[PDB]
RNA sequence: CCGAGGGUAGGGCCCGUGACUGGGGCGAAGUCGUAACAAGGUAGCUGUACCGGAAGGUGCGGCUGGAU
RNA sequence: GCUAAUCCCCCAUGUGGACCCGCCCCUUGGGGUGUGUCCAAAGGGCUUUGCCCGCUUCCGGAUGGGCCCGCGUCCCAUCAGCUAGUUGGUGGGGUAAUGGCCCACCAAGGCGACGACGGGUAGCCGGUCUGAGAGGAUGGCCGGCCACAGGGGCACUGAGACACGGGCCCCACUCCUACGGGAGGCAGCAGUUAGGAAUCUUCCGCAAUGGGCGCAAGCCUGACGGAGCGACGCCGCUUGGAGGAAGAAGCCCUUCGGGGUGUAAACUCCUGAACCCGGGACGAAACCCCCGACGAGGGGACUGACGGUACCGGGGUAAUAGCGCCGGCCAACUCCGUGCCAGCAGCCGCGGUAAUACGGAGGGCGCGAGCGUUACCCGGAUUCACUGGGCGUAAAGGGCGUGUAGGCGGCCUGGGGCGUCCCAUGUGAAAGACCACGGCUCAACCGUGGGGGAGCGUGGGAUACGCUCAGGCUAGACGG
């Protein structure tokens, strides 16, 4: 544009939206599992995803993953998440942090044992 | 026509570009003064003040380098750059302590100051700013 | 549970009775002097006006009035008693 | 009252004060009207203390008040001295 | 803290000799003499040509491993020397070399890096007198690093100090041998130490 | 010192005041062109002497009433109905900018 | 007199929620046909109008960003 | 019902000050003078015809404020019209003082596309983070200003408050009670609870510095100086140094020859974090007292929470390592297990019986009392482009005129000097930032000194360019 549209119009500066709404501005948010259950992921992709339909205090609901192999959440289970989606199944925005409130670290687990919230084994 | 100083910066470039030897820009004052720095910088080779069908007009006379050798012999330009700074549209004034240095002291900055028309090296050593006209190199 | 905070306030009650007293009773004569001038009766207004003036400066003396707010009043008083007189005249009496 | 004192700089268990003519309603190390010296109770350096004596006698002069250990201060300058 | 593991690997690693052990560091047993290819399972398998950025960080991690020195405070002596002005190469290498713990290497009162810090750290050194027993201390010029007197009657510092008689040090420096004392006289240039080091590749490393 | 502008009178219609419409001028601070703005005074005039169109200066002043800080200083020019319509004219152009 | 506020009455804006309803996004492992891309088997697209289970069709006028 | 005073009041005195009116100077209510009128007071203690602490009136200083003005200060125009104390006038009231600040009357004004009004969000700045700069983000800690003290309203006292730990009232809430009635306000220091992903000791001392009161001794001070807990951040330090095999065992790989972990371990010598014992601060010398003179000056003394701490000396034990990652970007590869499963994933993508991409292992890379993850800010993003981008077919020319405001504008001369340029000068607090030196053994941290800047106020100067005013021209434009 002219030099007179900006003066007259100035530049649009574009905000950032946020790809993690339901934390509403915390890294974390505690929160309580209604569904506990496997949904099955896009193409080309083909697996049963273990995942939870998260009731949190932010007052949202919302689908969150369940990493690691195995875990031990239901119905009622008091779960934190944080953010990170899944590429790969649409919906899901958050990840639960294995060891915390009623989520179990991954049992057996021995390599990147910080994430999946594994103790250190002797 | 809304700007003469850019008309004859570029009345220059489209002559240069094609190896004219002259061409004739309309006259005024301040482009004179304005081409006095070309040649005495020697952009250019100087200009005189003629007559175009009864009209007062400068015809500038350009210089080029030496004719080249291989694929293109065109002679490498004199003038290779030359625009605009400030304009009608948006005035650039600058004081002694911001005048710029044009490609690292090869080039010439022209201004407009309250001593008449210098160059950056000129308007730094009289001390004095004044509206960026133009650059050369 | 308690304070000084209690001596303070006992205090300003005993001072706030007299600092109203006083501008009770420049209030009354401010306006008998300036009644009085407009129908004038100049040596009765300018005598009132003078005990006016003195209840001022007397108020003015401690944590009643300000100067620049006791030599107010006085200012209008007087501005308002001459014009009043002057209405009638003749002034008997100063000041001034 | 406008008053002579020390604000405290520096650091922990490291204190080093600047002789300092501020109002007496401030707060120790806030706002100063104007610094004429400085002081290190250590001694740690070979000028732990200093004072412009042609501001610290004019500010005594249009009635500010030294504190105790300025004053202290103040006199191992010679400000005092007839 | 430091770096406590093996460090011939370092070197093999390198493809350089880094002299990180004292005297068996020429002797034929060195490793690099025996086997002068990366430890682990795969160091005599055939190089794949390395990235840029794997050239930068080897430079970087040589002049690094060298000093036996913290990434941590080899990148602030680095943004030091970069804010600095004149080149950045030269103050880096000079600001490295002004490390307590490495004159006291120089001067040959240890053998290692790593046997000066342990010399340094507990206390058998002093600065001008004045016992220092910190591995970071900037020796500035016209310092003078001794052993400390309540330790000159010490093996390993005799035994060391015997075979540095007569041993010339850096120009940069001076070693009053018999009186156990060294001076720092100034901050050595890339000519004084021809380390196995293009030390430009550490200014690009950081520039990333 | 006291602050002293100028500009034209817009209106009279008020006892003892006039409205003195008063431009400057500036570099925009970031996109460099010289831009134009106005802002509009109450000005005292205290013997119903000024005139619409006059050009006039104002200088700041104990405050007189609640939009009231300036004085009218002296004339500095009369007869400038030019400047005085393209204030209205542009204010008329106001009604045509409506829902 | 003014006056915190309380009461009566009527407006304006915003948020949450609602039997039911409209289309949208994604899923993909289904049913129907095959509208577009080749002259895509009626050249295509288009504003509008009327119509058809659906893609879409037709009328009117426009474009070529249409093969031969 | 009694009584005291530095309590209140009355009278005198009037240096002086206050007000009215006149005159002179001045110029918004600044200074001066003339008549009249009006206004002062408080004593106490000693070493007692002299001192000190006080009290009264006035001028001045200094410091701290109030009020006013120019300029700057976020998002939505899917908020476009707003306004009756509204805008101005007169007169009054009110104040320390200007003002519709308040009131009465008079007039019909005031504001807005240069964004009024309305909606949303926010305490603002010094600075802070980032960035090549321009810019973007931010305002926690420290410093300055503002606002608030359960929610509201209000005034009283006072130099100063419409007062966090003062008063009155209303409301919400809570508690005590002898059931008649009463009380409370942690957004002070700790501490409890609730909420939350999450944020500390119901510690010590007034020794220092600072504040209030006091002639002084001294008293008070959750300001403060310190100690406590949290790897929360940065900085420093340790878990050892040297020697030590063609190279133990174990584990991993293997073409079964061998290769790897690896000088790594063991082992040898050497040093000696911790811990033990002895000594032990700086921070603190003023106020005070003596002489002098209660001054100048010189002497003398009391006093340390931290702390028996740092630190010094002597002794003296080899004395925690963990986390991420190794398809590409990106530095680090093999074996097994699994077989589109279980799983990984920042993007691209891995996994369907020989997976460097899943899971473990061996090995390797990167950091290290940390290492990772999540969230958010700036950067890479010239991807809102002032520096520094674009619109035939990639996203992008309004369907076309006409024209309002606005933006922009030809040749020559002169006047003014608004923009613009230069010089001087004031301001640009302290901290921070930056260069130097210095102090804690280094550093972090901290001290001392140094260098400026924009921006704005004032004074002086310049006139090419833009602007303005005046005169002239005909090349643009318009008419014949
Ligand atoms: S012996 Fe050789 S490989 Fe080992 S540390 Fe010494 S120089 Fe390096
Ligand atoms: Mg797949
Ligand atoms: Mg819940
Ligand atoms: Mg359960
Ligand atoms: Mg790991
Ligand atoms: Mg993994
Ligand atoms: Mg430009
Ligand atoms: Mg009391
Ligand atoms: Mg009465
Ligand atoms: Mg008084
Ligand atoms: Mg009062
Ligand atoms: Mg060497
Ligand atoms: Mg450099
Ligand atoms: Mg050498
Ligand atoms: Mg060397
Ligand atoms: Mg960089
Ligand atoms: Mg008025
Ligand atoms: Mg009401
Ligand atoms: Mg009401
Ligand atoms: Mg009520
Ligand atoms: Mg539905
Ligand atoms: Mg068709
Ligand atoms: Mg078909
Ligand atoms: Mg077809
Ligand atoms: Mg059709
Ligand atoms: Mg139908
Ligand atoms: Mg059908
Ligand atoms: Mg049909
Ligand atoms: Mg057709
Ligand atoms: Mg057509
Ligand atoms: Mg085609
Ligand atoms: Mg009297
Ligand atoms: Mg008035
Ligand atoms: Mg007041
Ligand atoms: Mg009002
Ligand atoms: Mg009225
Ligand atoms: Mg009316
Ligand atoms: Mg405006
Ligand atoms: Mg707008
Ligand atoms: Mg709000
Ligand atoms: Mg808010
Ligand atoms: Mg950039
Ligand atoms: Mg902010
Ligand atoms: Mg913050
Ligand atoms: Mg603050
Ligand atoms: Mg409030
Ligand atoms: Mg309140
Ligand atoms: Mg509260
Ligand atoms: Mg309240
Ligand atoms: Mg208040
Ligand atoms: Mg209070
Ligand atoms: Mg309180
Ligand atoms: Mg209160
Ligand atoms: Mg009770
Ligand atoms: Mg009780
Ligand atoms: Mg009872
Ligand atoms: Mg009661
Ligand atoms: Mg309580
Ligand atoms: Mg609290
Ligand atoms: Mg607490
Ligand atoms: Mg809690
Ligand atoms: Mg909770
Ligand atoms: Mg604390
Ligand atoms: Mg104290
Ligand atoms: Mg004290
Ligand atoms: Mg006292
Ligand atoms: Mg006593
Ligand atoms: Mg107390
Ligand atoms: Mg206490
Ligand atoms: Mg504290
Ligand atoms: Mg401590
Ligand atoms: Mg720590
Ligand atoms: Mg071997
Ligand atoms: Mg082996
Ligand atoms: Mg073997
Ligand atoms: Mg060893
Ligand atoms: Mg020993
Ligand atoms: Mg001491
Ligand atoms: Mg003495
Ligand atoms: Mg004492
Ligand atoms: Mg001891
Ligand atoms: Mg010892
Ligand atoms: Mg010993
Ligand atoms: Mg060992
Ligand atoms: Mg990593
Ligand atoms: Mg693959
Ligand atoms: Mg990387
Ligand atoms: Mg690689
Ligand atoms: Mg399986
Ligand atoms: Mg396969
Ligand atoms: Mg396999
Ligand atoms: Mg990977
Ligand atoms: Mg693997
Ligand atoms: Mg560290
Ligand atoms: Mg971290
Ligand atoms: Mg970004
Ligand atoms: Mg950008
Ligand atoms: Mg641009
Ligand atoms: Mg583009
Ligand atoms: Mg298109
Ligand atoms: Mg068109
Ligand atoms: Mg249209
Ligand atoms: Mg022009
Ligand atoms: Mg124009
Ligand atoms: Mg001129
Ligand atoms: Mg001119
Ligand atoms: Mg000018
Ligand atoms: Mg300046
Ligand atoms: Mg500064
Ligand atoms: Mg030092
Ligand atoms: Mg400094
Ligand atoms: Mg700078
Ligand atoms: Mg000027
Ligand atoms: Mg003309
Ligand atoms: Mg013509
Ligand atoms: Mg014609």
């Amino acid at each position: 544009p002219t030099i007179n549209q900006l003066v007259r119009k100035g530049r649009e500066k574009v905000r950032k939206k946020s790809k993690v709404p339901a934390l509403k501005g915390a890294p974390f948010r505690r929160g309580v599992c209604t569904v506990v259950r496997t949904v099955t992921p896009k193409k080309p992709n083909s697996a049963l995803r273990k995942v939870a339909k998260v009731r949190l205090t932010s007052g949202y609901e919302v689908t969150a993953y369940i990493p690691g192999e195995g875990h031990n959440l239901q119905e009622h289970s008091v779960v934190l998440i944080r953010g990170g989606r899944v590429k790969d199944l649409p919906g899901v925005r958050y990840h639960i942090v294995r060891g915390v409130y009623d989520a179990a670290g991954v049992k057996d687990r021995k390599k990147s044992r910080s994430k999946y919230g594994t103790k250190k084994p002797k | 026509l809304t700007d003469p100083i850019a008309d004859m910066l570029t009345r220059i470039r489209n002559a240069t570009r094609v190896y004219k030897e002259s061409t004739d820009v309309p006259a005024s004052r301040f482009k004179e003064e304005i081409l006095r720095i070309l040649a005495r910088e020697g952009f250019i080779k100087g200009y005189e003040r003629v007559d175009v069908d009864g009209k007062p007009y400068l015809r500038v006379y350009l210089k080029y380098g030496p004719r080249r050798q291989g694929p293109d012999p065109r002679p490498e330009q004199v003038i290779h750059h030359i625009r605009r700074i400030s304009k009608p549209g948006r005035r650039v004034y600058v004081g002694v302590k911001e005048i710029p240095r044009v490609r690292r002291g090869l080039g010439i900055a022209i201004l407009s100051t309250s001593k008449g028309v210098l160059t950056d090296r000129e308007a730094r050593k009289l001390g004095v700013g004044g509206e960026l006209i133009c650059e050369v190199w | 549970r308690n304070l000084s905070a209690l001596k303070r306030h006992r205090q300003s009650l005993k001072r706030r009775l007299r600092n109203k007293a006083k501008k009770s009773a420049i209030k009354t004569l401010s306006k008998k002097a300036i009644q009085l001038a407009q129908e004038g009766k100049a040596e009765e207004a300018l005598k009132i006006m003078r005990k006016a003036e003195s209840l001022i400066d007397k108020a003015a003396k401690g944590s009643t009035l300000h100067k620049n707010a006791a030599a107010r009043r006085k200012s209008r008083l007087m501005r308002k008693v001459r014009q009043l007189l002057e209405a009638a005249g003749a002034p008997l009496i100063g000041g001034g | 009252m406008v008053k002579i004192r020390l604000a405290r700089f520096g650091s922990k268990h490291n204190p080093h004060y600047r002789i300092v003519v501020t109002d007496a309603r401030r707060k120790r190390d806030g706002k100063y009207i104007e610094k004429i010296g400085y002081y290190d109770p250590r001694k740690t350096t070979p000028d732990w203390l200093k004072v412009d004596v042609e501001r610290a006698r004019y500010w005594l002069s249009v009635g500010a008040q030294p504190t105790d250990t300025a004053r202290r201060l103040l006199r191992q300058a010679g400000v005092f001295r007839q | 803290g430091r770096y406590i593991g093996p460090v011939c690997r370092l070197c093999r690693r390198e493809g350089v000799k880094l002299y990180l052990k004292g005297e068996r560091c020429y002797s034929p047993k060195c490793a690099m003499e025996r086997r002068p290819y990366p430890p682990g399972q795969h160091g005599q398998k055939r190089a794949r040509r390395p990235s840029d950025y794997a050239v930068r960080l080897r430079e970087k991690q040589k002049l690094r491993r060298i000093y036996g020195i913290s990434e941590r405070q080899f990148r602030n002596l680095f943004e030091e020397a970069s804010k600095k002005k004149g080149v950045t190469g030269s103050v880096f290498l000079g600001l490295l070399e002004s490390r307590l713990d490495n004159v006291v290497y120089r001067l040959g009162f240890a053998v290692s890096r790593r046997q000066a810090r342990q010399l340094v750290r507990h206390g058998h050194i002093t600065v001008n007198g004045r016992r220092v027993d910190l591995p970071s201390y900037r020796v500035r010029p016209g310092d003078e690093i001794a052993v400390a007197e309540k330790s000159r009657n010490l093996e390993l510092i005799r035994q060391n100090l015997e075979a540095m008689k007569g041993r010339k040090v850096g120009p940069w420096l001076s070693l009053d041998v018999e009186g156990m004392k060294g001076k720092f006289l100034r901050l050595p240039d890339r000519e004084d130490l021809a380390l196995p080091v293009n030390e430009q590749l550490v200014i690009e490393f950081y520039s990333r | 010192p006291k602050k002293v502008l100028t500009g034209v009178v817009v209106s009279d219609k008020m006892q003892k005041t006039v409205t003195v419409l008063v431009e400057r001028q500036f570099p925009h601070p970031l996109y460099g062109k010289v831009i134009k703005r106005s802002k509009k005074y109450l000005a005292h005039d205290p013997e119903e002497k000024y005139k619409l169109g006059d050009v006039v200066e104002i200088i700041e002043s104990r405050p007189i009433s609640k939009r009231k800080r300036f004085r009218v200083l002296r004339l500095v020019e009369s007869g400038r109905m030019d400047l005085v319509e393209k204030y209205l004219i542009r204010r008329q152009n106001y009604e045509s900018l409506s829902k």
